[PDB]
């Protein structure tokens, strides 16, 4: 919708703000708002620039964040390199190639949870060894041979509707003392609706796990 | 060819 409305819409626009952890070195960090979450409008989804990470944080009710300001840059809402590659490895499990700086290439397994929002050409994934939201523009590593998608027991698209979804749910963990790993439910991926998106507090990642109570 | 280096905020905390 081009015409605006009196709520600041600020999904799919560049922002600019310091972060400053407490008592040390203010940063500079721009990037783009990809989501607000409608359990909780005060966060919101954002993904900075040269970081693969999504990270979840309450932009406005945060004291960590400072200046923040949108930028009148525009998102490059672009090409989709195949609407059908893209879609025929979500909800499936990929093994990406990492390497390191000595040149030490590794494996990371993980499943792609979806396509990015604002961004489209960008993927959500997950690994395993590493449960949190990151963003990647997979249509590459396939095309370098970075990225393996493997066979599997995954059925794509009672048969009636059921109430499954776990949104809104307060979670509460095993910590050893460390507080207690409190949080909340705030999103079902729609190709996997066993896998969920956590926001705990003291915390600005988005973690995806399995919620099944039971293997 | 990704490096786990980008990957998260490089300032940690």
């Amino acid at each position: 919708s081009p015409v605006s409305q009196p709520r600041r819409n600020i999904v799919g626009c560049r922002i600019q703000h310091g972060w400053k952890e407490g008592n040390g070195p203010v940063t500079q960090w721009k990037g783009t708002v990809l989501d607000q979450v409608p359990v909780n409008p005060s966060l919101y989804l954002i993904k900075y620039d040269g970081f693969d990470c999504v990270y979840g944080l309450e932009l406005n009710k945060d004291e960590r964040v400072s200046a923040l300001e949108v930028l009148p840059d525009r998102v490059a809402t672009s090409r989709i390199s195949d609407a059908h590659l893209a879609d025929t490895m979500i909800g499936k499990a990929v093994e990406h190639m990492f390497e390191t700086e000595d040149g030490s290439k590794d494996e990371w397994r993980g499943m792609v949870l979806a396509r990015a929002p604002v961004m489209n050409t960008w993927f959500y994934i997950t690994y395993e060894k590493d449960p949190v939201l990151y963003m990647y523009q997979l249509l590459d590593d396939y095309k370098e041979g970075d990225l393996r998608i493997m066979p599997d027991s995954n059925d794509s698209p009672e048969p009636g509707e059921v109430v499954d979804s776990l949104v809104g749910k307060q979670v509460e963990y095993a910590k050893e003392d460390g507080s207690k790993r409190t949080g909340m439910v705030i999103h079902q991926v729609e190709a996997k609706p066993s896998v969920y998106f956590i926001k705990f507090d003291d915390d600005f990642h988005i973690y995806v796990y399995d919620l099944v109570k039971t293997s | 060819a990704r490096t786990k280096q980008t990957a998260r905020k490089s300032t940690g905390g």
